[PDB]
C-alpha cells in the first residue's frame, strides 16, 4: 500500500462533518 | 612501471595469452620464453641478495610525503 | 630443465620478507625497516602506477592488489618446492604479518602459516605455545588475534597455491575414526526467526506481533550471521 | 599520532576494514531496510549504492571459479541487494530508483548483474516491473527526470543478457510499446535523447523472432519524433 515517492526536496519517502463521520459510523446509527 | 610491464608480460604468458603472432615453432618459443623467465628470475635474485646484504621528526616528515610521482622524496 | 623445480630465488624472497622491522610502535614516526612502513611505501608506489595510466589497469587492480604481498605469494606458489629449512625460515616473518590493516598481506601471511603447519608441525606447534604462554600480555593478545586471522583465512590457501595443486602436495585429510549415529540425535541448528537476508487489518497487527515475538525469541548472536548472508 | 596513510588529494585517512566487519555492516543495513523501510527510504539510494559497490569487487583473482568461500563479502552484498529489490519491489523501489540520478555509475550494472540469476525476482523481470510501474503510473516522469529515467534504463539494458530467450519478452515487447507511446508527450523538445535509442538498439537484440517484429512500430513512430 505504502509507495515510494520523491519528496519535494527530492529524496524519497514511503507515502501511502467529522461529527457525522461518527455518526455514520457509529453502530447505534446502524 | 619497467617492472610491472614484465609481470604482466610473463603473467599473459602464464594464461596462455601468448603474443598474437605466435598464437612446432611455438613449442620452441615457449620453451625458449621459460628459459628466459628463469633467466630474469636468477639475474633479479642474485641482485636482491646483493642489495639485501629531531631524527623522529625527520623520519616522520620523510614518512608522511612519500609521493612517488614527485621525485627527490623517494 | 627442471626450471620448476630449483628456483634459485626462494631464499632470497624469505630473506626479504624477514628483514622488516615488526617491533614499532608507529607512534609520531615509524622504523626505517617497519613493516607497515614498508606497505605504505607499496600501496603509494601502487597510488602512483596507478595515476601513471587499459589491460594494465586490469592487471594492477586484479593481480597486483598491493606490493607487499609479493614475496609470501610467491612462497605460497612454490610451496610444494620448498625445503623444510625454508618453511622454518620462513614461519617467523608469515606469523608476524597476520595483524597487517591490508587484508591482502595477512590473507597471504595466514596462507602461508597454514602451510608451514602443514610442513613443520613441530616448529610451528613450539612457536604457538611459546606465544600463548609468553610472559608479556600482549604478546598473548595477539597471539589469540593471529589465530583468529588464521581461522579467517582458513578457506583463503588452495586458491593462493596453485592452478593446479591439491593433486601434488598433499595434505593429510582429517582422520575420522568413529561414526556419528545413523541418525542425527538432535536438531542441527535451531533456525533464525524472520531472517533479513531470506526473501519472503486485526490481521496483519496479529502478524506484526507474532513477527516481534519471534524476533525477540530468537538469537542472533548464536548464528553465523555473514556465512548464512552469502548467497551460493 | 599513529603513523597512517593518508589520501594526498583529500587528506584524509585511508581506511580498510576485514570482510567480518564489511559483512556484518552490510547485514545490519539489511536488517535496518527490512525492519523499518519508512525510516529507511531517505537514506536508501547511499545504502544502494554503497553496498552494490563491495558487490563489484571479488575478494581473489579467481573470477573463473564462483567465490564460494564462505565469508565473501561480495556475497553477501548480492544477498543484500536481492533481498532489498525483492521486498521494496511492490513499494514502487524500480520507477523510484530509475527517476533518480545515481551518482555511482556502475550501480545499475551491479544491481543487473546480481539479479541476473535471481528466480524470484530476475534481472529481466525486475525490467519488466519498472515498465509496468513506469507504464501504470497516472503521470509520467517530467521531461527533466525522463531524461534521466532513459538515460538509467538504458545503462540497465546494456548490462542485461538480451540475447538470453526467457517468457517475458513477449511481455516486455508489450509494456515497452504501451511505454513509448506516451514518450513523444513527455519528452523536452531541444534535448538529446540518444538513451531512447541505446534502448531500442538493445531490444532489437532479443532472440525473440516476433516480439521485435511487432516492436518495429512504435520504434518508427518514436524515431520520427526524435
Ligand atoms: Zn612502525
Amino acid at each position: 500500500t505504502q509507495m515510494f515517492h520523491e519528496d519535494a526536496a527530492g529524496g524519497w519517502q514511503l507515502v501511502a462533518p467529522a461529527c457525522l463521520q461518527k455518526m455514520m459510523r457509529s453502530s447505534v446509527f446502524h | 612501471a619497467l617492472f610491472l610491464e614484465c609481470a604482466r608480460f610473463v603473467h599473459r604468458c602464464n594464461r596462455g595469452n601468448w603474443p598474437e603472432w605466435m598464437k612446432k615453432r611455438n613449442q620452441k618459443l615457449q620453451w625458449s620464453a621459460a628459459k628466459l623467465f628463469y633467466q630474469w628470475g636468477d639475474a633479479i635474485g642474485i641482485r636482491l641478495n646483493e642489495l639485501c646484504h629531531e631524527t623522529k621528526r625527520r623520519l616522520r616528515k620523510e614518512d608522511e610525503e612519500e609521493d612517488f610521482l614527485d621525485d627527490s622524496t623517494v | 630443465e627442471n626450471y620448476h623445480r630449483n628456483m634459485s630465488w626462494l631464499h632470497v624472497m624469505i630473506l626479504l620478507c624477514n628483514q622488516q622491522s615488526f617491533i614499532c610502535t608507529h607512534v609520531d614516526y615509524c622504523h626505517p625497516h617497519c613493516y607497515l612502513h614498508h606497505s605504505r611505501s607499496c600501496a603509494r608506489l601502487v597510488r602512483a602506477i596507478k595515476l601513471l595510466y587499459s589491460g594494465m589497469l586490469k592487471y594492477i587492480r586484479f593481480q597486483v592488489m598491493s606490493l607487499s604481498p609479493a614475496p609470501l605469494s610467491l612462497l605460497i606458489k612454490a610451496a610444494p618446492i620448498l625445503t623444510e629449512e625454508m618453511y622454518g625460515d620462513i614461519q617467523p616473518a608469515a606469523w608476524e604479518l597476520l595483524l597487517s590493516m591490508d587484508e591482502h598481506m595477512a590473507g597471504a601471511a595466514a596462507a602461508m602459516f597454514l602451510l608451514c603447519a602443514v610442513k613443520v608441525p613441530d616448529a610451528v606447534s613450539d612457536m604457538l605455545m611459546s606465544e600463548f604462554h609468553h610472559a608479556e600480555t600482549v604478546q598473548r593478545l595477539n597471539a589469540v588475534l593471529k589465530f583468529h586471522t588464521l581461522w579467517r583465512f582458513r578457506y583463503q590457501v588452495w586458491p593462493r597455491m596453485e592452478e593446479g595443486a591439491q593433486q601434488i602436495f598433499k595434505i593429510p585429510p582429517p582422520s575420522i575414526n568413529f561414526t556419528l549415529p545413523s541418525p542425527v540425535l538432535g536438531m542441527p541448528s535451531v533456525p533464525m526467526f524472520d531472517p533479513p537476508w531470506v526473501p519472503q487489518l486485526k490481521n496483519l497487527q496479529q502478524e506484526e506481533e507474532k513477527k516481534r515475538l519471534g524476533r525477540e525469541a530468537s538469537l542472533i548472536t548464536a548464528i553465523p550471521i555473514t556465512q548464512e548472508a552469502c548467497y551460493e | 599520532t599513529v603513523m597512517a596513510d593518508k589520501c594526498h588529494d583529500c587528506g584524509a585517512i585511508l581506511e580498510e576494514y576485514d570482510e567480518e566487519t564489511l559483512g556484518l555492516a552490510i547485514v545490519v543495513l539489511s536488517t535496518f531496510i527490512h525492519l523499518s523501510p519508512d525510516l529507511a527510504a531517505p537514506l536508501l539510494l547511499d545504502i544502494m549504492q554503497s553496498v552494490g559497490r563491495l558487490a563489484s569487487s571479488t575478494t581473489f583473482s579467481n573470477q573463473a571459479e564462483s567465490m564460494m568461500v564462505p565469508g565473501n563479502a561480495a556475497g553477501v552484498a548480492k544477498q543484500f541487494l536481492r533481498c532489498i529489490f525483492h521486498q521494496l519491489a511492490p513499494n514502487g523501489i524500480f520507477p523510484q530508483l530509475f527517476q533518480s540520478a545515481i551518482k555511482d555509475g556502475t550501480f545499475l550494472r551491479t544491481l543487473a548483474t546480481s539479479l541476473m540469476d535471481f528466480n524470484e525476482l530476475s534481472s529481466i523481470a525486475a525490467l519488466s516491473q519498472l515498465l509496468e510501474g513506469l507504464n501504470n503510473k497516472k503521470n509520467l516522469p517530467a521531461g527533466g527526470a525522463m531524461i534521466r529515467c532513459l538515460e538509467n534504463i538504458a545503462t540497465f539494458m546494456e548490462a542485461l543478457p538480451m540475447d538470453s530467450p526467457s517468457s517475458l519478452w513477449t511481455t516486455i515487447s508489450n509494456q515497452f510499446q504501451t511505454f513509448f507511446a506516451k514518450l513523444p508527450c513527455v519528452l523536452p523538445l531541444k534535448c538529446s535523447l540518444d538513451s531512447s535509442l541505446r534502448i531500442m538498439i538493445c531490444l532489437l537484440k532479443i532472440p525473440s523472432t516476433n516480439a521485435t517484429r511487432s516492436l518495429l512500430e512504435p520504434f518508427s513512430k518514436l524515431l520520427s519524433f526524435v
